């Protein structure tokens, strides 16, 4: 599958001035556009080489739309302060994420449009793209407004139309990277932690996309006890890193296997010391 | 309502003394988004440090990557200093060469 | 490509 996602964050500044607004666009795990209210350009900016070929009409259009998004969030911070009976003195946060997935058939798979206030679910479009999940009575007020304004119908048209069409355009224009899988480069390290115990660390480096599974087995059965698994982390060059470690009795390293699952691997890899 | 940052400090490439590399401080799982992140060389703030554009996970928690070019040496000590509303004092995580 | 229809406020 492939995804296009836009992420918006607006943080109010009660001391002085307007909210800090940051928008980022992704195709899969690749950032391709950004807007930051604090940046000099006041434009939607490219962050991937394959979006740079889009002409001036594209950049003017996306700049106009992302500035309109920022004003909507500014108004929403005011509305939500009202709904929750909060003072003008505190900083608050609105977050929005929307976008679309295409499946193995390159057709529309799913759409989403999710909103949060102060880091908690507020309102979300259901998978049917016809109904809303409102977390509380403030969000229920928004749900009634959005039902009357036919927001779900407008979003459904975008998510099943423009969103998937432009995702497919970007995937073709950027295919050299976006449709390339980078299989993890895997190795094991060995460190004594005592006279009687050793740590085996299974590394997965320079992989894309970010989704990966590292599992330890002992004599061919999954082991979670005496293991540590770090959160997948960005390398900073567009690829990802992860490791998993197990503590084992010194001399028994040969019993342990690290199993690596990734879209870039025809069959999962097995590593043994 | 407030979530404390998780911190990983690591190099982009396998660390080898005298070979140019990138020092990374990955901060994730925090709310709200206001955060101070400094990379330290022998306890001193590095000037040229860049960071990714603010994004967030399914649970709405934020993540940022802070990074700088660096050449590791035997003697020089690197760390990440993080300040956030959830911390009573700035948190310093030492760069562990093979972590 | 961003949503073109103006966003409806909460
Ligand atoms: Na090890
Ligand atoms: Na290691």
């Amino acid at each position: 599958s492939h995804s296009m996602r836009y992420f918006f964050t607006s943080v109010s500044r009660p001391g002085r001035g307007e909210p800090r607004f940051i928008a980022v666009g992704y195709v899969d795990d690749t950032q391709f556009v950004r807007f930051d209210s604090d940046a000099a350009s006041q434009r939607m900016e490219p962050r991937a080489p394959w979006i740079e070929q889009e002409g001036p009409e594209y950049w003017d259009g996306e700049t106009r739309k992302v500035k309109a998004h920022s004003q909507t969030h500014r108004v929403d911070l005011g509305t939500l302060r009202g709904y929750y009976n909060q003072s003008e003195a505190g900083s608050h946060t609105v977050q929005r994420m929307y976008g679309c997935d295409v499946g193995s058939d390159w057709r529309f798979l799913r759409g989403y449009h999710q909103y949060a206030y102060d880091g908690k679910d507020y309102i979300a479009l259901k998978e049917d793209l016809r109904s809303w999940t409102a977390a509380d009575m403030a969000a229920q007020t928004t749900k009634h407004k959005w039902e009357a304004a036919h927001v779900a119908e407008q979003l459904r048209a975008y998510l099943e139309g423009t969103c998937v069409e432009w995702l497919r355009r970007y995937l073709e224009n950027g295919k050299e990277t976006l449709q390339r899988t980078d299989a993890p480069k895997t190795h094991m390290t060995h460190h004594a932690v005592s006279d009687h115990e050793a740590t085996l660390r299974c590394w997965a480096l320079s992989f894309y996309p970010a989704e990966i599974t590292l599992t330890w087995q002992r004599d061919g059965e999954d082991q979670t006890q005496d293991t540590e698994l770090v959160e997948t982390r960005p390398a900073g060059d567009g690829t990802f890193q992860k490791w998993a470690a197990v503590v084992v009795p010194s001399g028994q390293e040969q019993r342990y296997t690290c199993h690596v699952q990734h879209e870039g691997l025809p069959k999962p890899l097995t590593l043994r010391w | 309502i407030q979530r404390t940052p998780k911190i990983q400090v690591y190099s982009r490439h396998p660390a080898e003394n005298g070979k140019s590399n990138f020092l990374n401080c990955y901060v994730s799982g925090f709310h709200p988004s206001d955060i101070e992140v400094d990379l330290l060389k022998n306890g001193e703030r590095i000037e040229k440090v860049e960071h990714s554009d603010l994004s967030f996970s399914k649970d709405w928690s934020f993540y940022l990557l802070y990074y700088t070019e660096f050449t590791p040496t035997e003697k020089d000590e690197y760390a990440c200093r993080v300040n956030h509303v959830t911390l009573s004092q700035p948190k310093i995580v030492k760069w562990d060469r093979d972590m | 490509k961003l949503v073109v229809v103006g966003a409806v406020g909460v």
